[PDB]
Order: structure tokens, then sequence, then C-alpha cells
């Protein structure tokens, strides 16, 4: 897919993202604009749908915290595994976290007092 | 009047009373010696 | 251009404008009988070089100065306001302004009529008699 | 990795995920509280417990707590 | 330890002490006036020994003293340099403390702690006799706080 | 350019002055705290933390640097008048040689009247090391009257500046539209500051010169000396004095400037009469650089459409490996009021070490070679204010990736490619850094072995006679043969730390062709370790600032935040502002070690004395010829020795440079207090001395709290710099007094 281009290398080429699982986000772009990668210096954005490389899980949520507050844009960050097991993390209600959400769960949640008792009653 | 409140502040009054003592210290040192009686 | 700031600088024109005209008024009272007569033996005694550094008018000038610090942390808020202080002069000046303005028409601003020019007379003119006759010892070139 | 541990003095201002930079936290419907949100933290095997939600966590005793676990690659935030 | 009137080992020290002051003294004209200063200095030099040689002081030359609380060096610890101490600056404290008394009314209490009003530093001046009064004003304050303390979990 | 002001925008009313904090909203409403007591001082001179619009923002800076101006007008004016009230210039204008320079007298209050130095010319005192009476005598100061007058003059130049600080603010205010016209700012700041600067100072040195060179270098006494416009008044004095005035700017006009050679000159070297420079070489040395300016002060457009600019200028150079190269720097410098002060900063900071080099090595004052002290304070005086000035330079262009750099407005490729290969830069700058350490630092401890270990320092002479007169003694010889060939109309060298065998002694030795050697290749290693490492880590802060791997989104937090929290393993002290606050550290230790080996080698081989049944005898003589070699010479014959000079004083009047040399260790050891532990324990240590004001509520209003994290940080290299300087500030005072 057409992706904004880069140069400075330093992010390409690495055994270790090669090895390790990689980020892909996207965004929807609808107009010609130019910006910034969270590691990178400045570069064109281009229309439709971009496909990028990330190494960090950091970086693949700062740059839609970036994308958000300058137009208002739905993003889709998708996070794949060693192999080529590729699951939807992000927004796997595809309803915004801070937002409020239909599918409700309760995931390692201790309902004790506040000072500690660390000890958990039910982990389900 | 607004003045007198930025001489009410906290480092104004301060330093004014500390040149108070210090001035008390430089002259007591200058007059007459400590007397001091049994 | 500023109310603040301008209302010191017109102040301060006031404020020295009498007083360079008093002391104009009191150096050339006190040398009144001493102007001339043989140029008064360059200045004679009132040479300011010759005095033994002002002994017995120094504890003088104290009292002086104090007085007359009071006196103008009377005129610092009798400024400040009209009533009171300023007030009372106020309408006596009042009784003297209503006839000058009857003299001008509809109110003849007596600001204009001698309150910039007598303020800026006194200073320039005291600031020219104080480099004549105490800022210059050889001449050189003759001062005409 | 980390341990997230959600106290009882939630809430619900969704503070965790706005401050969160990966997104540890979620906000889920809940029946015992003013606004009626509730954080919650599927992903903590991807935490990697920078505790800048104790930041903005408003109660006097914070409402989200995360211990200290072990380390791994997805809580060093490394890239290699 | 004998004292320095009867320490032959002190005395010494003072002839010593001239004896370097004065090749410092000797190099420049005593008729000069910017200089005529060193023989007042001197003098203030000779008037600060007399006092001390009363003071038992060491008897090598490096003056001690009491605090045991003997009554014949009452004057190096216990009265004179002590008390006053005490009381100067408990008389700053509890001055403080009757300003901290009103630091709390509805003008704000940054406004009362820091911009304060100059009159109450210039009442001040009220403890006179602070010992017993503060010490009633201060039970009220132990008693009026009825250990509303921090937690400490 | 266009007359454009905004009269009266802020009045001028103490309200403000009431509110504690009206600079911000958010430092006034909530004082209730006492890290607020803190914050109201620390953002008090952060002007860009306050109001955005940039036309208020050169309306608050601009109002700072006449606020400063008028500071330093005070500090000048008094100068003068210490010179005159309470000093000795006079007398020292009569016998400058046995008569110490001081112009600094204590009072009988506590005994501390021993500080009154004897220093001579009938006045005793504090010695000075200031170069002020040095200033005076090269200015043709001779009478207490030209000092009185020349303070009073200040007076009203220093009012002047209040006065217009307060002017073009509080009553006028020029618009934003004003400051864009940086075209017009260089061509009044290189021609109207450094070209009629250059010129005014020249036509001075020209009229006032044979007071000093034709009269007080012959053996007039002062009271013999005449009268500066006597000399103007009449012509012919100046024509007797030197047989060129009786032209009077008539061949200026014919170019037959030959006729001008009685004051221009070039002769180089210095003056075997009064210890510095030639009287006559600076003269036209300044008309040269005041015609350079008023050539170089016109290449901006101003209105009349001529002439390049910034803009276009910029806009042009490319180059291969910059792609969009140069361009934006334009929109760079004339947008953020920051970008500006870095490189200033780093100009300037570099400058003030230049110049402090060209004060040792040609002295331009004369009598000023022979007074070792205010020699030796100069150099290390201007050498730490470019190190807290380049590391400024880092502190502001950190700044600038984080507080006006965007991906749409202001672009360069070039400082895109700078934080671009942004990791390749810092990695070359490190294996630089490790490859200067482990030899430069590796071979000091190469050394220290081989001499505790038994023959080997032995067997290293042969070593010692390599690196050390191999490189850099051709360029000295260079210099020797520099004059007369590649220098026909100079007939010395550029200083006698050039000429070889060529030493200039006015009883006390100027001047010494400095021969390297020994250690000279190791100390100036270890300096280019210190430098390399703090242009490593500065760097580092301005280009890391803006983009980094750990934390993405970097640009959030700020320049002084502490750090993120525990995670990714612990992320702590990763702020730009942390790498000046360690910047500031590496350029302490190189700033420290330049002064160390400045000071200590002089007196090892350049400064000594001379006498006739010999030849020349130094105050140490040749010490670091094997003492410098190893670590333990620069503590057993330097760090050792100098006790005797600086606690052996409180039987004489040099007792102060030891109170504050053993008073200094203690504040230095004071910032290891917030250099090493904890907000955490120090916040649990509070609240129980707040328990104790809440047993007799005590307790403030303003809640006790600890320093702020980053706060309890610029206090502790306050402190390792204050502390880590009056040390050899009372050091380099200690010996060069004894010894001088
Ligand atoms: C018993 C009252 C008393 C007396 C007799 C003196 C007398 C003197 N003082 Mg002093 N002073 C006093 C109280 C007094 N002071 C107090 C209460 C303070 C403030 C705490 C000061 C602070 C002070 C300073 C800072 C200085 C003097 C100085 C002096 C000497 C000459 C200058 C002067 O002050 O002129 C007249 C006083 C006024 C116009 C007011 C002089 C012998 C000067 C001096 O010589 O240094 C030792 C000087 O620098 N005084
Ligand atoms: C060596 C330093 C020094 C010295 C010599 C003094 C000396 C003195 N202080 Mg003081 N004080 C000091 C430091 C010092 N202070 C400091 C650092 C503080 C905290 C800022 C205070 C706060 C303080 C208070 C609140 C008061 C004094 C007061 C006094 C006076 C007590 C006698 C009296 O006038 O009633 C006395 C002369 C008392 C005073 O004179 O009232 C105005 C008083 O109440 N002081
Ligand atoms: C920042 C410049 C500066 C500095 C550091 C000093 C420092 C000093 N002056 Mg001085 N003075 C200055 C400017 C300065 N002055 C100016 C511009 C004038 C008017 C021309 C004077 C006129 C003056 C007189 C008449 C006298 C002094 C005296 C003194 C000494 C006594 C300390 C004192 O009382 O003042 C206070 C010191 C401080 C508040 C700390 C320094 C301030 C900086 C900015 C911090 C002291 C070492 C006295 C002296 O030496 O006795 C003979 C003395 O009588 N000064
Ligand atoms: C509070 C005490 C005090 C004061 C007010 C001064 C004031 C002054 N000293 Mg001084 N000095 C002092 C203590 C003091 N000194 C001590 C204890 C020593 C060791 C014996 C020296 C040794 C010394 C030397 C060698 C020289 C001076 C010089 C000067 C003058 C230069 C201006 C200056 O340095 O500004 C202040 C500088 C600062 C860095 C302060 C600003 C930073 C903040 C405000 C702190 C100035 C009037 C120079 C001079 O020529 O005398 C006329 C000079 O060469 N001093
Ligand atoms: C090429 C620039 C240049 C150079 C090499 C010099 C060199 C010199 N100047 Mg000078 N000066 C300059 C520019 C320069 N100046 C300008 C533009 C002005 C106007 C503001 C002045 C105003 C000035 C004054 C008032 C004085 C000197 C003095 C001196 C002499 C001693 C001071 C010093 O060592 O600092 C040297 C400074 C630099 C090396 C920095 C200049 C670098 C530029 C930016 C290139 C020295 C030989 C003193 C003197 O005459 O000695 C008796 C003296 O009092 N200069
Ligand atoms: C005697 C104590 C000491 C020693 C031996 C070192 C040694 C070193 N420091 Mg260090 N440093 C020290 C104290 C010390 N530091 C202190 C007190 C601070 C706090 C200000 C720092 C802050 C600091 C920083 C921020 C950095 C270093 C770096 C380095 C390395 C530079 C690479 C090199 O040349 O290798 C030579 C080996 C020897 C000379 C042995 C080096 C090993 C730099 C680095 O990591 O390499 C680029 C680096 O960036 N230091
Ligand atoms: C043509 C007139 C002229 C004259 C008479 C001088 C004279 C002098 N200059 Mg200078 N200089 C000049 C032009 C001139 N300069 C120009 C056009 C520049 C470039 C803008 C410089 C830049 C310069 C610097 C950077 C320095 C001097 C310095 C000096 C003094 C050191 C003495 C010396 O070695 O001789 C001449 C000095 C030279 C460096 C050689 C000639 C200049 C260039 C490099 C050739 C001396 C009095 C030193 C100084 O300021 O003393 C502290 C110093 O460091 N000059
Ligand atoms: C409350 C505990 C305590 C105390 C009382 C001290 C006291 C002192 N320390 Mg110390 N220190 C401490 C804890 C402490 N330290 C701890 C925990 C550490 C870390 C292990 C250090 C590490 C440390 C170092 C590294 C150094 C000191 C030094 C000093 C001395 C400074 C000399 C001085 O200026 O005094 C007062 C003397 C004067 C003349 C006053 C000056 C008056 C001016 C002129 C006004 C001083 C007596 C320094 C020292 O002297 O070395 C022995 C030193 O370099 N300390
Ligand atoms: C408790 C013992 C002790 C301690 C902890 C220190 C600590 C220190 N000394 Mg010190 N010194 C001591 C004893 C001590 N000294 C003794 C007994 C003497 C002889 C009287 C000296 C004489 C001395 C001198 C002359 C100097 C120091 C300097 C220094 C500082 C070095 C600055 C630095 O690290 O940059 C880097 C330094 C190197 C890489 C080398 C440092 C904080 C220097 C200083 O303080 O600069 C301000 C300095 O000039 N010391
Ligand atoms: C001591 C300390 C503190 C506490 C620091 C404090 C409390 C600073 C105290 C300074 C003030 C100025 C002293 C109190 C004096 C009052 C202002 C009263 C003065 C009134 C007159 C004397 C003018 C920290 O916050 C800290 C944080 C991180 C690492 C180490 C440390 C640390 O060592
Ligand atoms: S930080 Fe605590 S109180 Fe705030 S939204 Fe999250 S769970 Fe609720
Ligand atoms: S532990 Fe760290 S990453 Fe996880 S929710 Fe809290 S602040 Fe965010």
């Amino acid at each position: 897919m057409p992706s904004p281009s880069f140069l400075g290398s330093t992010g390409g080429w690495l055994r270790c993202a090669e090895t390790e699982e990689k980020y892909a986000m996207t965004w929807s772009s609808d107009q010609q604009h130019i910006f910034e990668m969270p590691t990178g210096g400045a570069a064109v954005m281009n229309s439709g749908d971009n496909l990028l490389y990330l190494a960090r899980k950091e970086q693949a949520l700062a740059l839609a915290t970036q994308l958000r507050t300058q137009f208002k844009i739905q993003d889709y960050k998708i996070y794949r595994i060693f192999p080529s097991g590729e699951v939807q993390y992000l927004h796997p209600k595809d309803g915004v976290l801070p937002y409020q959400v239909n599918k409700g769960r309760e995931q390692v949640g201790r309902v004790k007092s506040t000072i500690g008792k660390n000890v958990n009653p039910a982990q389900v | 009047m607004n003045l007198k409140k930025y001489l009410s502040t906290a480092p104004v009054v301060a330093t004014l009373w500390l040149f108070l003592t210090a001035g008390i210290l430089i002259e007591l040192n200058r007059f007459f010696p400590d007397s001091l009686f049994y | 251009t500023e109310v603040f700031s301008l209302e010191w600088l017109r102040e301060a024109e006031i404020k020295h404008c009498r007083v360079a005209m008093l002391a104009v008024l009191g150096v050339i009272a006190q040398e009144f009988g001493t102007f001339d007569f043989y140029n008064a033996k360059s200045k004679l005694q009132l040479s300011p070089d010759l005095h033994n550094q002002f002994v017995q008018n120094g504890a003088l000038q104290q009292i002086l100065l104090f007085v007359c610090a009071w006196e103008f942390i009377v005129g610092l808020p009798a400024l400040i306001e009209s009533v009171n202080g300023n007030r009372e002069p106020g309408y006596f000046g009042f009784d003297p302004l209503k006839l000058g303005g009857t003299v001008g028409s509809a109110q003849w601003k007596r600001m204009q009529a001698g309150e910039l020019r007598n303020g800026r007379l006194a200073m320039i003119a005291f600031g020219g008699f104080f480099h004549q006759q105490l800022l210059t010892k050889q001449g050189i070139i003759e001062q005409l | 990795a980390h341990t997230v541990k959600i106290y009882d003095n939630c809430i619900g201002c969704t503070q965790c995920v706005r401050a969160c930079p990966l997104d540890v936290l979620e906000m889920v419907p809940w029946d015992g509280c003013k606004a009626g949100q509730m954080a919650s933290a599927p992903r903590t095997e991807d935490c990697v417990g920078c505790k800048r939600c104790e930041t903005a966590c408003p109660t006097d005793f914070l409402s989200i707590r995360v211990y200290l676990g072990g380390e791994t690659t997805r809580s060093m935030g490394l890239a290699y | 330890l004998t004292p320095c009137q009867q320490s032959e080992a002190f005395h010494k020290r003072e002839i010593n002490e001239v004896r370097t002051l004065e090749n410092r003294q000797a190099n420049y004209e005593a008729n000069s006036p910017s200089y005529l200063a060193l023989q007042s200095q001197i003098d203030q030099v000779h008037k600060r020994f007399d006092k001390y040689g009363t003071l038992l002081c060491g008897q090598d030359g490096l003056p001690h003293l009491i605090t045991d609380g003997d009554w014949r060096h009452a004057r190096e610890f216990t009265i004179p340099a002590l008390l006053f101490l005490y009381i100067t600056g408990w008389i700053g404290w509890v001055g403080r403390s009757y300003l901290k008394y009103t630091k709390e009314t509805k003008n704000p209490t940054e406004q009362e702690i820091i911009l304060d009003v100059p009159m109450a530093l210039k009442y001040m001046l009220s403890g006179f006799l602070w010992p017993l009064s503060a010490w009633q004003e201060y039970r009220s304050g132990q008693l009026l706080a009825k250990e509303d303390e921090i937690t400490v979990s | 350019v266009k007359v454009v002001v905004d009269r009266d925008v802020v009045p001028t009313s103490f309200e403000k002055w009431a509110k504690p904090g009206h600079f911000s909203r958010s430092l006034a409403k909530g004082p209730k705290t006492t890290t607020w007591i803190w914050n109201l001082h620390a953002d008090a001179h952060d002007f860009d933390s306050h109001t955005s619009s940039l036309e208020e923002v050169s309306r608050k800076i601009f109002s700072a640097h006449f606020g400063q101006l008028a500071i330093i007008f005070i500090w000048l004016s008094g100068m003068y008048f210490h010179g005159a009230r309470f000093s000795n210039y006079v007398a020292w204008l009569s016998n400058p040689t046995g008569i110490k320079p001081s112009a600094q007298v204590v009072w009988p209050i506590v005994g501390q009247q021993i500080l009154n130095a004897d220093v001579g010319g009938g006045m005793q005192g504090i010695q000075i090391t200031s170069g002020l009476f040095q200033l005076w005598r090269a200015s043709g100061i001779v009478n207490e009257l030209q000092l009185y007058v020349t303070a009073l003059g200040g007076l009203g130049m220093a009012g002047l500046m209040i006065f217009a600080g307060w002017f073009h603010y509080h009553k006028a205010a020029p618009k934003l539209e004003w400051f864009q016209n940086v075209e017009s700012m260089l061509n009044h700041h290189l021609a109207g500051l450094l070209g009629l600067g250059s010129l005014s100072w020249a036509g001075h040195q020209i009229h006032v010169s044979l007071p000093i060179n034709k009269l007080l270098d012959a053996g007039v006494a002062p009271s013999s000396i005449p009268l500066p416009h006597e000399f103007i008044l009449n012509r012919n004095l100046m024509a007797e004095l030197y047989p060129s005035f009786q032209q009077g700017l008539v061949p200026f006009f014919t170019l037959n400037w030959k006729q001008y050679s009685d004051i221009l000159t070039f002769k180089g070297g210095l003056s075997p009469v009064t210890g510095g420079l030639w009287l006559t070489d600076v003269a036209h040395h300044h008309l040269a650089i005041a015609v350079l300016f008023l050539v170089a002060g016109h290449m901006y457009r101003t209105n009349w459409g001529i002439g390049h600019s910034i803009k276009q200028i910029l806009e042009a150079h490319k180059g291969p490996l910059t792609g969009e190269g140069h361009k934006g720097l334009y929109e760079i410098l004339t947008t953020s009021w920051h970008a500006n002060l870095a490189i200033n900063l780093a100009m300037l900071g570099s400058l003030s070490i230049i110049v402090a080099h060209h004060m040792y090595a040609m002295p331009p004052y004369p009598y000023l070679a022979t007074d070792y002290p205010t020699q030796l304070s100069l150099f290390t005086h201007h050498m730490w204010i470019g190190g807290f000035c380049i590391v400024g330079a880092g502190a502001h262009a950190a700044i600038y990736m984080v507080r006006d750099y965007s991906p749409t407005v202001n672009f360069n490729n070039v400082l895109d490619r700078m934080i671009r290969h942004r990791d390749a830069i810092i990695s070359h700058l490190n294996w630089v850094c490790i490859f200067l350490g482990m030899h430069s630092f590796g071979l000091y401890i190469h050394n220290d072995t081989m001499r505790a270990l038994g023959r080997a320092q032995d067997m290293f002479s042969d070593t010692a006679i390599q690196l050390q007169p191999v490189f850099a003694q051709w360029i000295q010889q260079i210099h020797t043969l520099a004059p007369g060939n590649t220098a026909v109309n100079a007939l010395a060298t550029a200083s006698y730390a050039f000429g070889a065998d060529t030493v200039t002694v006015g009883s006390k030795i100027a001047m010494m062709p400095i021969k390297l050697g020994t250690a000279d290749f190791m100390v100036h290693h270890i300096h280019a370790f210190t430098i390399h490492v703090t242009t490593l880590i500065l760097l580092k802060g301005v280009l890391y600032a803006r983009n980094s791997r750990l934390i993405p989104d970097k640009a959030n937090l700020g320049f002084r935040f502490p750090c993120d929290g525990p995670g990714r393993g612990g992320t702590c002290q990763v702020s730009a502002w942390d790498h000046v606050f360690l910047g500031l550290f590496w350029m302490y230790n190189a700033l420290s070690i330049v002064i160390f080996h400045f000071s200590w080698k002089m007196q090892s081989d350049v400064w000594g004395t001379v006498t006739s049944n010999g030849a020349i005898s130094h105050i140490t003589g040749g010490n670091f010829a094997q003492s410098a070699i190893t670590i333990n010479g620069w503590l057993r014959d330097f760090l050792w020795a100098q006790a005797s000079q600086v606690i052996q004083s409180y039987g004489s009047s040099l007792s102060a440079y030891g109170l504050m040399f053993l008073g200094a260790h203690f504040v230095w050891a004071f910032s290891l207090m917030f250099l090493f532990s904890g907000r955490g324990y120090w916040q649990e240590l509070i609240e129980s001395i707040v328990w104790a004001h809440n047993k007799l509520k005590v307790a403030p209003a303003i809640a006790p709290r600890a320093l702020s994290i980053t706060q309890g940080r610029a206090v502790g290299v306050a402190h390792y710099l204050l502390g880590g300087i009056a040390t050899t500030w009372a050091f380099f005072l200690a010996r060069i007094i004894a010894v001088g």
C-alpha cells in the first residue's frame, strides 16, 4: 500500500526487527499532508491508507495519539506475532478505549481494601 | 498604595529585618566591649 | 505617552521649577551685594573649593535634608486624589481660575498659559547657570 | 510481566487510557460508580509499568495500582 | 591549668603576636595618616587580652573555659551568652507562634503567611513576658489539636 | 523596514508587583505549596512559558536586555570609583613595579583588618586581579579627577537605559514587524556597533597614546604629564611627539598613506618598554578592523533594494549530502528568539575562550605580562565564562526541537538529516570519545603504572621523546621564519611564544618560546577527550530532544522534566535539560583541566626570573618535564606544593583565600546531598517535621513539601560548580600572590 517515503536509514534492515514481532499501523489520510515519524524526521503523507513498520508498542500508540490531535480520523493498528500470526490487539472492540463500550469484562481485578491485602480471591 | 503591598512581600520584609539585625551587630562589635560582671 | 509615567515627569518638572527659581532668587539674593565689585575676587570665599568641606554647614544640611524629606512625603500623597490637600488650594485657585477663564473665553487652559514654559525655562536656565559659574576654571577660549 | 491491580476507589474519569502510553487499561461498564466506568487491564502482557496513570489518578490514594513484577521484551520497551 | 596573669606561657603569645605584627608595622612610615590607624588597631589588640586573663585560660596560651555550671565561670555559659540566646530566639519564636495563631480567618491563608499587613509585624513587640503565658497557649495548641495528625500508614 | 510602533500597550502600575506571580495565572491562584515558591523563580525567566504572542515575547526580552544592560552599567560605573576613593592607581602610575595592585579596603569591626595587604603607595587594602590598572594605564588615565568624571558620566548612561527599557514598553512599544528586520539588524550591528565601535576607540588611542607611549615610557613624573586637551588644542605638540601630525588630514585624501607611519605600524611581537603589545600596533589594528566592519556592515536588504539577505542566501546553498540544504534556516532564526541564542551562546562562548588564549599569548595591555595574578585570573575567567555560554548554547539548541520546530512550517533538510541519521552523529562522537579516553587517560594509567612498577618508566624516556617535539614543533618554526619571509612588513613574530631563543625581560619574564615537551600531547588530549564528551552530550541533547527511540511521545512531557517512571526497566533522567545538567559537568571537567594545564605549565617553563650570572630561573624550575606524565605528579608536585601558599598565609594578608578554599569544599560536598538522594525519602522526612508542626499547629499554611525533582538537580549543579570553582578560584589566587 502507498506509504510515506523516509530517508535516513536507521529504522530498516535491523536483524532484531526481523526476528522480533513488528507492528503495522494505518490511517485514512483523505488529503496530502506532511507529518513526522516518532523516530524520524519529516515525511509526506500520501492519500489512502498507509502501512509502516514499527519495532515498539509505545511507538505504535504514540503515532495514533498524535494523529488524533491533528484531524478527526479513526486509527487502526495491527500487532503481528513472531511466526506469521497477525492479531488485532488495538481496538479489539472497535470502540475507542476511553469512551464507553458495550462489550465489557474484567481482567485481573482485586476488589479489596486499599492499604494492601495482595491475595486475589478469584482471578476470573 | 500597591507599593506598600510590594513592600509587604516576604523577600522585602526579610531583607529589611536582616539589615536591622546585621547593622546592630556591626555597631555592637564597633562600640563598647561586653562588660560582663560576675 | 502613558499616564502614570508622564504624571511623575510633569510633576518633577513642577516640583523642581519652583526649586530652580527660589535657588536662583536665593543665589542671586545672597550675591546681589557681591556680583561685581572686582568680580568678587573670583567669587571670594563663596568658592566651593575654598570651603572647609562644610564643617559647620554639614550638620545643618542634615537637618534640612530631614525636614525636606517629609515635605515631599506630604507632596507625594497630596497629589494623590483631589480631596483634602489639593482640593482646598483647588477651589482657592478656582477663584483666580474663574476670572482667568472669563478673560480667556470658554476655559483658557492655564497649563498653556504658563505651566510648561516656566517649568522648562527654570530647568534649562538653572542648568546653564550652574555650569558657567561652577564648572569652568580655565576658559581657554573666550566665553560669549 | 507487571501485575495490574485496580483499587475500589475508581471514579471512571478515564484518566488511565488518557495518560497510558500503549493502552494497558480499558474502560468497562460498571454498576457501582458515579460516572459508571471502571478501568480494566486485559493486555497486561504488554504492560511496561511506566507509572503515568498514578499521576492522573485522582483519588487520595490512587485507584489504579501496578505492582512491579517480572521483566520481558514486552515490558522493557526495547526495539531490539 | 593556671590563669594567664600567672601563666607565663600566655603573655609570651601576646609578645609573639605583636612581634609578628611589628614587622608589618615598621615597613611603613608611622607619620602617614593612612597607617596611623594601625596604632589604634594594636590598641584594640592590647585592650582585648586583659579581659580574657580574668577567665581561667589554658597554660598553653589557648584560653579554655567552663560549662559545668561553676558559679565562678557562669559568664562563659549559663547566665549571659546562653540565657539571652534562649530568650531572644524564643521572643522571635513565640512571636512567630502568635502570628501562626492569627494565620487563619477569612483572608486567604497564603496571603496571611506571605503578604501580611505590616501591622502584625509591628505588633511583634507584644512578647515582653513570654514564659508562662506561652506555656498556657502551647497547652491550648496541643489541646485544640485533639490529636489530629497525619496517617503514617 | 517601516516605523511601526504600538505606543502604550502595558500601563505603568504597581498592581502587578502587589501580586506575587502576576506573570502567570497558574502561579497566582494557588500558592498553597512550598514548591510554588520555587516555581515562581524557576519560571521567572522562562518567558516562552507564559504567553505565546511573539509581539509580547519580543516585548519582554528586549526589556530584559536593557535591564541586564543597566545592571552591567551600574557594575562598570563603580570600577572607576573604587580606583579613586580608596586605591593606589596614582601611586602605581608613578611606581608600577614595587606597588602591588589594590582597590578594596576593609574596616575595623571584628579584627578583619588583617586583609589589608601591604601593597605600597601609601594605601593598604586587598589586591586586585581584574586588569583594571592595566586598562586604565592603556587609556591614558592618570589623575583621580579623570576617574570621577568617567564615573559620574557612567551614572547618566546607566539611568538613560533604565528610562529606555521602561520607555519602549510602559511608554512606547514597536510592533512585531520591527523584529523580522534581521537584514536591517545585521546592517546596524556590524556597522553601527562593531563598525563605529572599532572606529571610535581607534580614534581615541591615536590621540591618547602619547600620554602613555611618548611620555610614561620615557620617564616623566605624573605631575609633569601634560593634559590630553593641550595636545589637541595645539596640533604642533602632537607634531613633535609624532612628526606625521604636521599634515593634519592632507595626505589622507591624497592617498599618500605612508606619511601616517608614525602611529600606524605593523611591528608585531611586544614592546621592550611597556611589557605588552605595541601601543601603535593596536591603533592601526582597530582602524583596520573598523574599515572592514564598515564594509561588512552592508550585506542585507534595507529599504533600497540592493544587497543580499539571510533569506535567499540560505535558499541558495545546497550540497549533495545536504539535499534541500540551508533553506528555511532564515525562518529558523527569524521566528524563534531562542534560536538566535544558541548560535550566539556558542560563538560568543568559544569567543571568550579564544580571546582568553589571545590574552596570555600576546599581552595587549602594558604591564600585564609581568602582572602574573591578573594574567592567570583573566584567562581562566573568560575560560569559564565561555564554558557556561557554550553549555547554554546546548541548553537552548535543545530547547528548539521541543519548543519551536514543526514538521510543516520551518524546514531545513540539513537539520532534518541531523535528526534523520541522528543515531549516526552520536555514534561517531561516541567512538571518538572512547578512543580519546582509553588512550589519553589510558596513557596516564600506563605511565603511573610504569613508575610504581620500576624500570618501565626508565624505558619510557624514548617514547617521551615521541609525540612531544614531533608535532606542532614545525608550526612554531613556521612562525619563527614568518616575519621577513611570509611577512615582509613585520619585524617580529605574532608573539614571543613563537620566536625561539628570543626572550624579552623587564626585570621579570614577560613571554617565553613555549617549548612543548614531555606531556603537552598528554594534557591536550585530556582536553580533546573532555571536549568531545562535552560536545557529544550537548549535541545529543540537541538532536535527540525531538525524536527519541525509547519514548516516542517525547514532545508532550517537556524540557525540564524529571522522567517517566520505573517502566521499560527504568526511564530516568532523559530530558535534554539533563544532558545540559550533565553537560555542565563535562564542560566543568574540560575547563578544569584546561585551567590546570595553562596555570601550572606557565610557571613550570614560562614564568620565572632572570639574573646576569646565569640566564633563566623559573619560579618552579622546569618541573613538569616528568611530573606531568603521571597522575601522581599532578598531586605530588602540583596539588600538594600549593598548600604552602594558601594555608601559610594566616600570618599575612592572604588569609581569606584559605578560608574560601576550605569553605568551597563545604558547598561542593553540600552538592553531594542533592546529587545522590531522592525526593521520596526527603518527602517522607518533611511529614514527620510537619507532624511536629501539627502538634503545636505551627504548621505553615504553605504546606511543607520537598524540592522539585528537577530543582534539586539544578541546585545540585549550582553547588557542584560554585563549590567547584571557588576552590580553584582561591587556589589560582593563592600561589600567584605568594610567588608573584
Ligand atoms: C534537603 C533536600 C531536600 C529538601 C530541601 C529543602 C527543604 C530546601 C530548603 C531551603 C530553604 C531556603 C531553607 C528554609 C529557610 C526558609 C526560607 C526560612 C528563611 C527565612 C529567613 C532566614 C530569610 C529535597 O527536596 C531533596 C530532593 C531530592 C534530592 C535531595 C533532596 C535534599 O537533600
Ligand atoms: S485513574 Fe482510577 S479514578 Fe481515574 S479513571 Fe482510572 S480507575 Fe477511575
Ligand atoms: S502501568 Fe504504565 S503503561 Fe500500564 S497503564 Fe499504568 S502508566 Fe500505563
